[PDB]
């Protein structure tokens, strides 16, 4: 009861899913074969970890997850890798030909050939749920599958599950690790087509994660493996309230009430601390006040933008580990007297707090220090619109010359879809200005 | 004078139960509006995609 | 006039409800298995007001436990007195109400409400002479607020000649779960104004301030807040539960306390405040002190329409009468002169882990401060239609929010009218 189904789409979605599920197995004491010795109820139950794991009669704990890619090579590494026994083969879905960094191929030409099979496999997971809460969708903005197949899937899920919650984890493109010149086209097309179908979207700027890996973990040239381990810690903080019990534990749905004042304004800024090497953590214990203070440093944000130059509509603190409310409340009081935290005039200023007592876990061979306490701040700030403004500008430079547009038109798209998507983004940028203006 | 009193009590009671009846009518209209908007969303997403 | 049916709805309602039954079971000498092991005939004389008698001289609370999620009722069933409740009186769905009044009142709650009324009817049918109903709930969430006020409307439809009493926990930004609490509270107050006879306003603002300022608790928990609520609830139900002359049933309390039908929102108070020996002068001064009030309203900012004072313990009835007369005579301007003798006093010999205590129930025009505070928080969001999509998604229109706001502003004006008269 209260099951959540995860859907991992395309390379970024799949490799981030690998890192998240590895970490969840370590957090819950689940072995790579699916066995969980601490679980005394064989073949079922309604423990908090059953939101994300189903159970077979043979004691196997199976992710409530589908992995989809339009080419096989990334999902083939899950099929032959360390966690190969965790997943039933029917949860891992591949085509033969990818979307070639083209939204139009992911949504239409290649995507149409596999969408009915993917919905079939998702239906099989939904049918084993006694009270399905909703879906968590992991994808890139920049890839053809991450952009175009995800848009198609989100539209089809609105039809087949009506208003069931759909949450996204969306990888926003950075030039240091980008693979396509057309990523801005793909980003705007998928944001436009998905925006009415998504309840809440957590954007992860590859450039913010890349910089955190370089600056805080002293990684000279971060790989996807480095970025994904850090992303999995942030995802785990957000989903921890669904996967664990505790008196001070606050369900993600209750944070969502505070984070989404209007349906379109559904893009929270995540900030995570502490991100520290084993060599720096040694004999340096970071207190509740230190990790809380670090949530108001822009350098710890998942998206590059400056909240000191916008307005808050919501601030949520999701603590894990050795944290009591007394220390949180003193940390917040100190921060209020010292920082640039300006709320809109129509929103209350209180910070909403959750505490999960289970400390953070790290993956063996990882870059992050094992710490006693961590925090993820989810804020609704007008500053997140900066990320849209950057992408919209790159879109405008190329689109004014119709650069690369023939690749989309060749797959059956019209120019009208480009100008409609871009107009929706202009109206979104404008919505973020309007909600920040003072009431008359 | 006792029957007249009783009839005023029965009148005030029938007035209350009429007002509570309009409330049940309104409750029935809120949930039907919720269903009709969910169905119209699904319908219009289905048609736009086709 | 005899049986009361108790309903507890949602997380808050069930947490304060469970503490109420623990506290009054201990006062009446009832143990967690429902067996009587007390030392006084005073404990059993009016036991039937709150308890049914079962096979083998077992006492079973006349209590119905309601929620749209199972979690808080599983915790009640595991709590100390959890086994005393009738198992068929647990009525719960699986969906929850997401802190949304519209889900409680119109969508999720509507699905569950008929099965709650089946249990109310079963309890009501075996009553020799039902006095009426008391509901414990919060106004800030979805189940207690939205489904609680739906239940009240349906109970009134089926029992229109019976008294409806609520213990209603008013939300505060100081002890807040969501930004939408002021919406849920305004929609609920609109229901309570029309469909209750008596509402005890339990303000989380006041309970927090008492725990912080007076009891020196640096970090108040819901447990600390609920200790104040359960002591107040024991105090204000003493006259219903023990032999006595004054306010001995729900209709007589209403007739003494409610001069105009809409002005039925009471400011409770308690002395002494607790987490060794108090004199009658000290009880009396403390029970009337702003700092001992469970609603964050300054009684010096309004006038008392009516007051009930209940003294508990072995004390001089002469000294209680003298002190109660002293407060009225010395502070005469704060008691409206157009309701003569508007302060009534009861004394019960059985004290609550104290030798003596005083409970205060006031109908003060200062209660408008509580409604104005909720009204200001409502408007700040409603002028930008902020967070409304949570409510329009369940079929509600903006107009329903405009009507609730107007009716609550009208209630404020009416308190102001009698304050100036
Ligand atoms: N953080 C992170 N970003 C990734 C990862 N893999 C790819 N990306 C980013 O995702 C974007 C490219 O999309 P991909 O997910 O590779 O493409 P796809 O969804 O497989 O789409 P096609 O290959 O075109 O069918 C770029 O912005 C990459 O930097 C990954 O494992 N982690
Ligand atoms: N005093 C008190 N207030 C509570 C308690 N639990 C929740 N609240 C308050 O009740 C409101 C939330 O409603 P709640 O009862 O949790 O939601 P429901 O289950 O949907 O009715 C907020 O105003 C909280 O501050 C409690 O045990 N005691
Ligand atoms: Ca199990
Ligand atoms: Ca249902
Ligand atoms: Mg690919
Ligand atoms: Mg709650």
């Amino acid at each position: 009861m209260r099951e959540c189904i995860s859907i991992h789409v395309g390379q970024a979605g799949v490799q981030i899913g690998n890192a998240c599920w590895e970490l969840y197995c370590l957090e819950h004491g689940i072995q790579p074969d699916g066995q969980m010795p601490s679980d005394k109820t064989i073949g079922g139950g309604d423990d908090s970890f059953n939101t994300f794991f189903s159970e077979t009669g043979a004691g196997k704990h199976v992710p409530r997850a589908v992995f989809v890619d339009l080419e096989p090579t990334v999902i083939d590494e899950v099929r032959t890798g360390t966690y190969r026994q965790l997943f039933h083969p029917e949860q891992l879905i591949t085509g033969k030909e990818d979307a070639a960094n083209n939204y139009a191929r992911g949504h239409y030409t290649i995507g149409k050939e596999i969408i009915d099979l993917v919905l079939d496999r998702i239906r099989k997971l939904a049918d084993q749920c006694t009270g399905l809460q909703g879906f968590l969708v992991f994808h890139s903005f920049g890839g053809g599958t991450g952009s175009g197949f995800t848009s198609l899937l989100m539209e089809r899920l609105s039809v087949d599950y009506g208003k069931k919650s759909k949450l996204e984890f969306s990888i926003y493109p950075a030039p240091q690790v980008s693979t396509a010149v057309v990523e801005p086209y793909n980003s705007i097309l998928t944001t436009h087509t998905t925006l009415e179908h998504s309840d809440c979207a957590f954007m992860v700027d590859n450039e913010a994660i890349y910089d955190i890996c370089r600056r805080n973990l002293d990684i000279e040239r971060p790989t996807y493996t480095n970025l994904n381990r850090l992303i999995s810690q942030i995802v785990s903080s957000i989903t921890a309230s669904l996967r664990f019990d505790g008196a001070l534990n606050v369900d993600l749905t209750e944070f969502q009430t505070n984070l989404v004042p209007y349906p379109r304004i559904h893009f929270p800024l995540a900030t995570y601390a502490p991100v520290i090497s084993a060599e720096k953590a040694y004999h340096e214990q970071l207190s509740v006040a230190e990790i809380t203070n670090a949530c108001f440093e822009p350098a710890n944000q998942m998206v590059k933008c400056d909240p000191r130059h916008g307005k808050y509509m919501a601030c949520c603190l999701l603590y894990r580990g050795d944290v009591v409310p007394k220390d949180v409340n003193a940390a917040i009081a100190t921060i209020k007297t010292k920082r640039s935290i300006q709320f809109v005039d129509w929103c209350p200023t209180g910070f909403k707090v959750g505490i999960n007592y289970q400390p953070p876990t790290v993956v063996p061979g990882g870059d992050l220090a094992k710490v006693q306490r961590a925090v993820c701040m989810l804020s609704n700030t007008t500053a997140i619109a900066e990320a849209w403004a950057r992408l919209d500008h790159k879109f405008d430079l190329m689109y004014a010359k119709r650069a690369f547009v023939h690749w989309y038109v060749g797959e059956g798209m019209e120019e009208g879809e480009f100008s409609e998507a871009r107009e929706d983004m202009a109206a979104l940028e404008k919505d973020y200005e309007e909600v920040g203006v003072d009431s008359v | 004078k006792l029957e007249a009193a009783e009839e005023r009590r029965k009148y005030q009671e029938a007035e209350l139960l009429k007002h509570l009846a309009e409330k049940r009518e309104h409750e029935r209209e809120v949930i039907q509006k919720a269903i009709e908007e969910n169905n119209n969303f699904i319908k219009m997403a289905k048609e736009k995609l086709a | 006039m005899r049986e009361i049916v108790h309903i507890q709805a949602g997380q808050c309602g069930n947490q304060i409800g469970a503490k109420f039954w623990e506290v009054i079971s201990d006062e009446h000498g009832i143990d967690p298995t429902g067996s009587y092991h007390g030392d006084s005939d005073l404990q059993l004389e009016r036991i039937n007001v709150y308890y049914n008698e079962a096979a083998g001289n077992k006492y079973v609370p006349r209590a119905i436990l309601v929620d749209l999620e199972p979690g808080t009722m599983d915790s009640v069933r595991s709590g100390p007195f959890g086994q005393i409740f009738r198992p068929d009186n647990f009525v719960f769905g699986q969906s929850g109400a997401g802190n949304n009044w519209a889900k409680g009142h119109y969508t999720e709650g509507a699905e569950l409400v008929d099965s709650v009324l089946d249990v109310v009817r079963k309890e009501s049918e075996s009553c020799d002479c039902l006095q009426g109903f008391q509901l414990t709930h919060s106004l800030g969430g979805g189940t207690g607020s939205g489904m609680g006020t739906l239940l009240i409307s349906k109970i009134r439809e089926e029992y229109p000649d019976r008294i409806m009493n609520t213990f209603s926990v008013v939300p505060s930004p100081k002890v807040s779960d969501t930004v939408v609490e002021p919406y849920n509270a305004t929609l609920s107050v609109h229901q309570l104004v029309e469909n209750t006879d008596e509402t005890y306003c339990i303000d989380n603002e006041a309970l927090y301030d008492i725990c912080f300022r007076t009891l020196k608790l640096t970090t108040p928990t819901y447990g600390d807040l609920n200790h104040l609520v359960s002591a107040t609830m024991s105090g204000v139900t003493t006259c219903l539960r023990f032999p006595g002359q004054l306010n001995a049933d729900l209709r007589k309390l209403a007739v003494n306390m409610v001069p105009f039908p809409r002005l039925h929102f009471f400011m409770p108070g308690f002395a002494p405040l607790t987490s060794r020996a108090l004199t009658v002068p000290e009880l009396t001064q403390q029970m009337f002190d702003a700092k001992n009030m469970m609603a964050a309203c300054d009684p010096r900012h309004g006038r008392y329409l009516t007051v009930a004072a209940v003294f508990r313990g072995r004390m001089s009835m002469k000294e209680v009468d003298e002190q109660m007369l002293n407060v009225q005579n010395k502070n005469s301007s704060y008691f409206v002169e157009w309701i003569p003798n508007n302060v009534k006093t009861a004394v019960c010999d059985i004290p609550p882990g104290l030798k003596m205590s005083a409970t205060f129930i006031g109908n003060s025009t200062a209660i408008q401060e509580l409604f104005k505070r909720i009204s200001e928080q409502f408007t700040a969001m409603f002028r930008r239609k902020a967070f409304l999509h949570w409510y329009t998604g369940e079929g509600m229109d903006e107009m329903e929010f405009t009507e609730a706001e107007s009716n609550m502003n009208d209630l404020v004006s009416e308190y102001q009218q009698y304050q100036d008269a």
